[PDB]
């Protein structure tokens, strides 16, 4: 019923800097809340950020800390991404996806893997030289 | 039945200061009403 | 004689909830307005909430209005507070108080700084662990 | 035909205790209300105390509680503000006015700046001599 799309991506170089936008249709943002999830070749998915549904309270990962900034705007009822100087490691395939009520860090539960609701297709982002 | 006076003024002057005049005691529970003019002075505990 | 003892604080998140209650070990409630202060710490003691002696009418300050309530019950003698939508400088020593008649706003005369005749010890919350 | 004159004042050391009168010649007092108002050199004029016309109601301002204290009798027609433990700033020119009817915190109106309609002279008093 609900689908979302991801925008962005291409051929960046280490040092460069990309955004990434996910877009919902049919379900209502700054009442649900949405976040990145990413998957490397060869791995496992790992999320990246998560923001709740009470205002742009922000979450992050280990290895995304200080250079990855989630904004949500909600006129155009889209999140954004901003990646700033990202590493020769970051090269993956990255999903948005939304999950209702205030669901990343409710207690005890962390957004640990996968169990949103709402999915998408995923665009990929590849850095090399 | 009562054949008499009732005079009352205000004294905000005398009885109140700023941390609060406490001399003056208001009982609130007792086991039954009162008798016309009568008084209860005893101090125990009142269990609800 | 009369001592009002808190229980309830600890270690919460934010977005969380938490309980307050205030016994009263000394003279009931329903007689006495009673209100609840709190002191963030290298700050000054401001109070969040009284309920009147009669009914249940019920004040709150600005930066707090809507989030918090505050309710009451007289057969276990006691009044509680629900913490909803927990901030990050919202950590604070919570006292609860009393004072005899209905004292908060009361003519002109609202429950400015500390004027309450009883106090309590105090319980700490902390938020944003 | 209302005339009000001021009587006191010297040249005092800081920490000293004086006495200040004031007459009034044509109406009597405890029927108008009366109040005491200075007036720095540079500073716009401002009230000190404030009685009623009936009984003993007594008000100050929000720098001078527990220094000075205001009383008056009928017999000798005079109003009496006494000084005490004065310090550096207290030099201004005071002055004394009366109005009818219980003017001083009126309601929900105080005595704010000088709404008085009778004025008398005053005295100019001096500290750190």
């Amino acid at each position: 019923q609900v689908q979302l799309q991801e925008s962005g991506g291409g051929l960046v170089q280490p040092g460069g800097s990309l955004r990434l936008s996910c877009t919902a249709s049919g379900i209502a943002l700054h009442t649900h809340a949405t976040g990145w999830f990413r998957q490397a070749p060869g791995k496992e998915r790992e999320g990246v950020s998560c923001i709740s549904s009470g205002d742009g309270t922000t979450y992050y990962e280990d290895s995304v800390e200080g250079r990855f900034t989630i904004s949500r705007d909600n006129a155009k009822n889209t999140v954004y991404l901003q990646m700033n100087s990202l590493k020769l490691e970051d090269t993956a395939v990255y999903y948005c996806a939304a999950d209702p009520g205030a669901v990343c860090h409710s207690g005890s539960y962390y957004y640990t893997d996968d169990d949103f609701y709402y999915r998408g297709q995923g665009t990929q982002v590849t850095v090399s030289s | 039945d009562f054949t008499g006076c009732v005079i009352a003024w205000n004294s905000n002057k005398l009885d109140s200061k700023h941390s609060g005049n406490y001399d003056y005691w208001y009982r609130s529970f007792r086991k039954s009403k009162l008798k016309p003019f009568e008084r209860d002075i005893s101090t125990e505990i009142y269990q609800a």
